[PDB]
Parts: structure tokens; C-alpha cells; sequence
């Protein structure tokens, strides 16, 4: 009853609201989404049946996207191409601002890498690859600020912001890497492992106040609580692979896990409470206050207002 | 009793000889006594009548013993040096030792106590042109300590504030320090001062020393005066960015944010409530605060700043989290 | 009170305890034995008069107060009075308007006429500058244009300038640095119409202004020569 259901015609991967200004008590309306496994992928654009506002084709498929602020939406392609859209909201027009065309290339070889995920912190853009890369960029800049070649011979999945200047990634063998942007070495500062498994890590996430709390997802629908301080929990969850794990941005003691199986569950900390909200795959979310908006490979928008009645 | 000066005595045998004991006790002090020495004196200090006897006693006993207010001052100055001359591996810091600590800990807990309970202590300290005491007070905090001294610091800070003109002055290199980041610093992100610490450190060892301290020192500010006009040049004159830190950070982690000691959860809340208190107590609705103007910032058309009152108001007549805080604050209590 | 604490006061404490009391007199009488330059009782007058300019009955009655100690409303009383230590115990070194002018826009009060005059004529720069400090853009730009015309010859006496393309050229001097702040500021971002057309308005000011000194270095090399 709560979700309302849309059906457009191209499986959606990305799903992310339009940060909101805190001191205005506004409630999220516009969000965006991404789609993949198309010929020709595109960026949309949706407002709470949503009703689509603006949409851009985006040349290869969209990856990652992360709303760097309320004018300015950042996609990582995957030809490995990080590009910053501008949001003319007066004309409805998204249009082309920066392009690092080769941010992401395999070494030697020709043909190109994909970029698998992006983390902003205005003005700062660091995207991860499927080469051993972490180019780090400046809204403004049109070169590359800093490359770590070679900093992971396996896949790094996504990408985070712990603390500031420091970057916590996962990779494919299962090893959560500490990365410090100001050391000009190319070696991570830790490396967590769990002994003697290798499962792919898949996803990533922070505790919005704590800094020390890092949720992980792995291909084992596994939950694991870690203390980059000090896994202190592993939580059984889902029977297949968890493919994203997002804080509740408002209120943290809400988390929503989304699995290929098909079921978008909700963690209630405030005995956690695990409900499934949803009755193909569930490939991303985002919640903002009350409002919840997930899609599937279903080619469908679900989207509640009324998240916590 | 502990200070000589129609019934008042010609000082009286015991008296006299217990202000020799005081006296006695501070000439060749030994290292290990430096400290209790301080805190009977911190002790002895109350009483205004008695803060001003003493204050004047250990003025001119100071006038070498190692409690004088030439050394503190140098002190204070060669801890300043050194941690200048470090900054960007510089020689390995002499981090404080933690005696070194403890002595200009209680230091500044005497000083404290003395300028609060004798107002011409506080405006002769505050003046001596060779001390200088707040210019190196604001220019410690900018540099790496420990919590705690930085605690003690901004207590320090605010007991010199019980002074109206000095607050003034006050606000001014507050807001030209930079201390807490309110303008966009080449793109700031995510503060400089307060904030990062706060976020970063304070949260990491599960206390919040320095936030309280915070708080307490814009109270104390915002009694004096609601300033006006805090930034020109910089920034847009107002106070918001103040309160808007105040609000959000502080009442998030009176949710949800890990404390050593299970009372100081409290003690954030109550200390960010006060200000959000005196900051609504002297808004008077004006016919001018509902009407707003646009400041070109940055060739952004930004809303200006409203006054502390209206926004502390509009936020109040919705359902806002901070009602919703509020109540559940005292469904809780 | 402070009875006891004078027993052991030194000379600048114990002028700051009077300058606080409202007591510029014996203030000023106390610094000019020691020789202690008394820019700070000059600024404590300017901060009772601007806190009495914008406050209540409370402060107008310690207003009475202190104007009786020291010497038709005691707003007026206070003012009078400014001018009169101003001007009799002047010092050619700071002491005189920089002191009072910073406070005053410090705390956001629109200059008074009388201070605005005197600072204008001694030292035109610096008043330029503060202008350009804080946020008083269309007001720099005012002055800027005053100061222009001054130079090339009408109104010269308010601006201490005694060559208005006479004699020979001897007496010149522009501000560019501040001027450059300026233009900087007025064409940010292109957006407010307002400052683009003072911007324009100036520039063509500034033009006329500059073709009239080539014609005068003419003049003058031919004379020279």
C-alpha cells in the first residue's frame, strides 16, 4: 500500500535523492536515477505516481552516481569516464560541465576499465576502479590531482570518506584497505581481512555521526559491523548477495539492505527489528527523512512517503 | 583568616602569623610542591574581599620563585614558540609531559577563580601590556593540544568574558581567528576547529570536554550581548552560522553518540539547551524580521540571516525535530 | 571598593578603572603626566556615545551621570563634548578620527557629517581604504569620485589638493591600488545591473580624467622644453 510502483523500460540501478538545505524544513521531492544493461543507457531525473522532469543520455553505463550538491550530479561511466552533470532547473536541461575522459585504464593494454564507484566531498571527487587506481580530481580542475598506481591488483568495489583525507576501500579477495591521501607513498596504511576467507566484499557505509562504525556487505548476505579502531559483529541476513547497505542519513539507528533475491529489508535498532518492505533484483536505495525510493531490475521506481507509518 | 589586612582589628597575632605561613610556603617552593601550593591558593581565593588580598599578596611576591605572573606569561609564550615551530618530521614534539600538563592546568583554574571573584583583578590582568594574556590565550587554541588544556583554556577565556567592553573586543577576534570555520575557507568542507574536533577526536575518546566548553562561552557571550554586525568583508553580518553549528551538531549527538560516562549525555543537551533559551527570551517580533533580503554572495542570491529569534521561532510552530526532540526530551525526563 | 586595590595599582590599570567610571577628564589629566598616548579614552567616549545613540532610559540616566562628572539632551551633552576634547587635546599621531571612525563602522552607525569633513581634507587615503575594508562599496565609490574631481579642479578645498591643472605638475597622487579593489568587486559575477552601471559610469570618469592628464603632460614637456 505504501509503495507506489511506476514502470519505465530500463532496469535502474542507481537511485538518489537531491540533498535538502537543513535549515529549511523542506521535504525531499526530487530524486535521480541511473540506468544499466541497455545500448543506451540514461540519467533520469523523477519528482514525488513520480513524474519524470529531466533526463540525459549518458554514453555507456551509469555505475555510481552521487548528488555533489543541489545544481551538480557526478556519474562514473563504465568506460571508466567521471563526468559532472549541471542541472538547469529555470529550463529543465541537464547539461555537460567537466569530463576526465581516461580517469580509469587498464595498464599497457588497449580498450577501456570500468570505474566502479565515486565519493564526494565538495570540491573533491575520488573514484576507485576495476585497475589498481584512485584518481582523486577538483570540481574545477582539468587534470588529475593525484594517482595511486598499482594500489590494488584485485577489483576495488566502492569508496568512502573516513575522517578527512583518508579513504576506505574494498576489493574483490575480501580486504578492507585504510588509504591516506597526504602520505605521497602508494602503500594503504592498514589492511582489515577476516582470517582465512576470501568473499568479495560488495558494499561499503559509514555511521553518519560515529566515524568509527563501518557497515560491509559481502557476497554471503552477510552484515559485518567493523571498529576501524579497534569485525566486532557478523550478522546473518539474506541467503544471496547484498549488493547495497545504507544509513538512514536522519535518523542512524534505521539501516536498509538490498539483495538480488529481491528483498529490500529494514533494520530497526531503536532487538533489531527486520521487516521486508518489499513483497528481479533490488539494485539501490536512498532514504531521506520519510522518503524511501529503491529500484529494481524489474525496470520499476518504488517509491513511499510514508516510510515509518 | 587567611589574609592581614568601628570593630575591624589591628591585625591580629593569628592572623598575621598564618598570612606569614602563606608566605612562608612560596619562598624556594620545591618542584613536587608547585602543585599543592597552587591549589590551596586556588582555595584561599574566594570571598571577593579575599580574592582581591590575595591577589595583590601573590602579585607582589612575584615582584626566582616559580609562581609569579612572568613566569605563567613565559610559559605560555615559549609553549607557543615551540609548538609554532613544529608545524608543517619536525623535532619529535615535546608533547606536554603530563606534569607539565597538570601545572598550567591548575594554573588557569587559579586564574579563573580569581578574575571571577575580583573584577579589578580581571580588568589589571587583562590590561598588563606586557602579558597580554588574551592574545595568547587565542593564539594557543589554534594550535594542537590535548582536550582537556583546551578545555581549561576556553573556561579561562570565559571568565575573563563577566566584562562588557572586553566582550566586544572579544567577538572581534573570535570571529577574525577563525576558530570555529564560519566562512567557506577556499572551500572549507566540513570545519576547521570545532567541528572537526569535535567529529573526529571528542567522539573518538567518548568525551565531549570541549563542546561543553564551547557552549558555555557563547552563553556567556550572548548575555553580555548579542552582538551585531560579527562579520563584514567575510561572510554576511549575522549570527547564524553560530547557531546554526550549535543546533544541528550538538542536538544530533544528544541522540546518538558514545559516552564514557553515562552522564554526560545529559550535560551536552542541557548546555546547548541554555543558549537555545537566551537566544529566544529577547526576540521581539518586529515588523522589519518578516520582511527578508537577498544578499549577492559569491554571485549566489543567498537568503540573508535573519535574526536568531525569527528562525529559533519558525522551526518551533512546525513539527521540526527540534519539537520533536524537545517533547521526547521530556517524555523522557 | 576598589579603595583597597588602589593601594597596590599601577598607571595603566588605574586608567582603565577611570576611563570606565565615565571620568575622561582626570583620564586625560593622568595620561598626559605619564606620557601615555590616551587613544584608549578617546575610544571609550566613542563606544558610551555610540551605546547611548541606540538604548534606553537606564542609559540616558547614567548618561546625566557621567556628562555632570565631567563637565538639550544628554545625547547632545555627549557629543559637545567629544568635539571639545577632540579638537583641544589633539595629537598628530592617531589620537585624532582613525580611532573613533574604526569603532564606529565597526558597530554599523552611518558616519556623522562633522567626522566624515575632518578626515577628508587631513587624510583622504585612509578613509578610502575603511570604506573598502568593510562593506561600504557604493560609498568608496562616492569618494573615489570626489576625489577625481578635486584633483582635476572643482572643489579642490575639501580635499587638500592645491593644483587644479595649474603651474606646473607638481601635486599629484591616485589611489589605483584601492581602485583596482574596487572594479574587482563591482564586475564579480556581472549579476546586480546596480553595480554594473556605477561601474561604467566610473570607468568613463576615470577616461575624461586621464585624457585630461595627457593633455596636460603636453603642455608641461612643451614648457619644460
Amino acid at each position: 500500500d505504501k509503495f507506489a510502483a511506476k514502470f519505465v523500460s530500463h532496469k535502474i540501478s542507481r537511485t538518489r535523492w537531491r540533498p535538502v538545505s537543513a535549515s529549511s524544513l523542506q521535504q525531499p521531492d526530487v530524486f535521480a536515477t541511473g540506468s544499466w544493461d541497455n545500448e543506451e543507457n540514461k540519467v533520469c531525473v523523477w519528482a514525488t505516481d513520480p513524474k519524470q522532469l529531466c533526463d540525459i543520455k549518458h554514453p555507456g553505463d551509469v555505475m555510481d552516481m552521487q548528488f555533489l550538491d543541489k545544481e551538480r550530479i557526478v556519474t562514473g561511466s563504465s568506460t571508466g569516464t567521471v563526468t559532472i552533470f549541471r542541472h538547469h532547473e529555470n529550463n529543465q536541461t541537464l547539461s555537460v560541465n567537466q569530463r576526465w575522459e581516461q580517469a580509469h585504464y587498464h595498464v599497457g593494454s588497449n580498450m577501456r576499465a570500468p570505474c566502479t564507484a565515486i565519493v564526494c566531498s565538495s570540491p573533491e571527487i575520488v573514484s576507485v576502479g576495476e585497475d589498481g587506481r584512485i584518481n582523486c580530481f577538483r570540481a574545477e580542475s582539468r587534470d588529475v590531482l593525484r594517482t595511486i598506481d598499482d594500489a590494488d591488483s584485485s577489483t576495488m568495489h566502492g569508496v568512502t570518506f573516513l575522517r578527512t583525507t583518508e579513504i576506505l576501500t574494498v576489493n574483490s579477495v575480501g580486504q578492507l584497505k585504510l588509504w591516506d591521501l597526504r602520505k605521497q607513498g602508494n602503500d594503504p596504511t592498514q589492511i582489515f581481512s577476516v582470517t582465512g576467507e576470501r568473499v568479495p566484499l560488495h558494499c561499503v557505509d559509514r555511521h553518519p555521526n560515529q566515524q568509527h562504525v563501518v557497515a560491509t556487505g559481502g557476497q554471503d548476505g552477510m552484515l559485518c559491523i567493523w571498529d576501524v579502531r579497534h569485525p566486532m559483529s557478523l550478522l546473518n541476513a539474506h541467503e544471496a548477495e547484498m549488493w547495497e547497505v545504507h544509513f538512514h542519513p536522519s535518523n542512524p539507528d534505521h539501516l536498509f539492505t538490498c539483495s538480488e533475491d529481491g528483498s529490500l529489508w529494514h533494520w530497526d535498532a531503536s532487538q533489531l527489528e527486520i521487516t521486508n518492505l518489499l513483497p528481479l533484483s533490488v539494485n539501490s536505495l536512498d532514504v531521506l527523512g520519510q522518503n524511501l525510493v529503491c529500484g529494481t531490475d524489474a525496470e520499476a521506481i518504488y517509491v513511499t512517503r510514508r516510510l515509518f507509518s | 583568616e587567611y589574609w592581614c589586612p568601628v570593630a575591624h582589628q589591628r591585625p591580629p597575632q593569628r592572623q598575621v602569623l598564618l598570612s606569614k605561613f602563606v608566605r612562608q610556603m612560596s619562598d624556594l617552593l620545591p618542584a613536587t610542591l608547585y602543585l599543592p601550593y597552587l591549589k590551596m591558593l586556588r582555595g584561599l581565593a574566594s570571598g571577593p574581599q579575599c580574592a582581591h588580598y590575595c591577589f595583590s599578596l601573590l602579585k607582589a611576591n612575584g615582584g626566582g620563585s616559580p609562581v609569579s605572573w612572568d613566569h605563567f606569561f613565559h610559559s605560555l609564550m615559549l609553549y607557543h614558540e615551540h609548538l609554532r615551530r613544529d608545524l608543517p618530521r619536525h623535532p619529535p614534539l615535546r608533547g606536554i609531559t603530563q606534569r607539565e600538563l597538570d601545572g598550567l592546568i591548575a594554573c588557569l583554574q587559579l586564574t579563573c577563580t580569581i578574575i571571577d571573584w575580583s573584577e579589578s583583578a580581571r580588568l589589571a590582568l587583562c590590561e598588563h601590556a606586557q602579558w597580554m594574556p588574551v592574545v595568547v590565550i587565542l593564539g594557543l587554541l589554534q594550535c594542537s593540544i590535548p582536550p582537556l588544556l583546551k578545555a581549561e583554556l576556553l573556561k579561562t577565556l570565559a571568565a575573563f568574558g563577566k566584562s562588557p567592553e572586553i566582550a566586544a573586543s572579544l567577538w572581534q577576534s573570535l570571529e577574525y581567528t577563525q576558530i570555529l570555520q564560519t566562512v567557506r575557507a577556499t572551500g572549507l568542507r566540513q570545519g576547521v576547529g570545532i567541528e572537526v574536533e569535535l567529529n573526529e577526536i571528542e567522539s573518538r575518546c567518548e568525551e565531549y570536554p570541549l563542546t561543553r566548553a564551547f557552549c558555555q562561552l557563547i552563553s556567556t557571550l550572548v548575555e553580555s550581548s548579542f552582538p551585531t554586525n560579527l562579520g563584514a568583508g567575510l561572510r554576511a553580518p549575522g549570527f547564524e552560522p553560530y547557531l546554526q553549528f550549535l543546533r544541528d551538531t550538538v542536538f544530533l549527538r544528544y541522540r546518538t553518540r558514545a559516552y564514557r560516562r553515562a552522564a554526560e549525555k545529559w550535560e551536552v543537551a542541557e548546555a546547548v539547551l541554555d543558549v537555545f533559551y537566551k537566544l529566544l527570551k529577547d526576540y521581539e517580533p518586529q515588523p522589519e524580521d518578516f520582511v527578508d533580503q537577498y544578499v549577492e554572495l559569491q554571485g549566489e542570491e543567498r537568503v540573508a540571516f535573519k535574526p536568531p529569534g525569527f528562525s529559533l521561532m519558525h522551526h518551533l510552530l512546525n513539527e521540526s525535530p527540534m519539537l520533536e526532540l524537545c517533547l521526547s526530551l521530556m517524555e523522557e525526563g | 571598593s576598589t579603595a583597597a586595590i588602589a593601594g597596590s595599582s599601577a598607571a595603566e590599570e588605574m586608567v582603565a578603572l577611570l576611563v570606565q567610571a565615565g571620568l575622561f577628564d582626570t583620564a586625560i589629566s593622568l595620561c598626559q603626566t605619564f606620557k601615555l598616548a590616551l587613544t584608549s579614552v578617546f575610544e571609550g567616549l566613542a563606544c558610551k556615545c555610540i551605546r547611548l545613540q541606540q538604548g534606553g532610559e537606564a542609559a540616558q540616566a547614567e548618561a546625566w551621570e557621567w556628562l555632570a562628572a565631567n563637565q538639550s539632551s544628554a545625547t547632545d551633552e555627549a557629543w559637545r563634548l567629544m568635539i571639545s576634547y577632540l579638537d583641544k587635546y589633539e595629537a598628530k599621531n592617531t589620537l585624532y578620527h582613525h580611532c573613533i571612525i574604526n569603532k564606529l563602522l565597526s558597530h554599523g552607525v552611518p558616519l556623522p557629517n562633522w567626522l566624515i569633513n575632518r578626515y577628508k581634507a587631513m587624510d583622504a587615503a585612509e578613509l578610502l581604504r575603511l570604506y573598502l575594508k568593510y562593506d561600504l562599496l557604493e560609498e568608496a565609490a562616492e569618494l573615489v569620485l570626489e576625489y577625481v574631481d578635486a584633483l582635476l579642479g572643482k572643489g579642490h578645498q575639501y580635499f587638500g589638493i592645491q593644483a587644479p591643472l595649474s603651474a606646473t605638475s607638481q601635486l599629484v597622487w591616485f589611489p589605483y591600488s584601492a581602485i583596482d579593489h574596487l572594479r574587482q568587486a563591482l564586475g564579480e559575477n556581472e549579476s546586480n545591473q546596480h553595480n554594473q552601471a556605477i561601474l561604467s559610469k566610473l570607468q568613463r570618469k576615470m577616461d575624461e580624467y586621464f585624457q585630461k592628464l595627457k593633455k596636460a603632460t603636453d603642455d608641461y614637456k612643451k614648457l619644460v622644453q
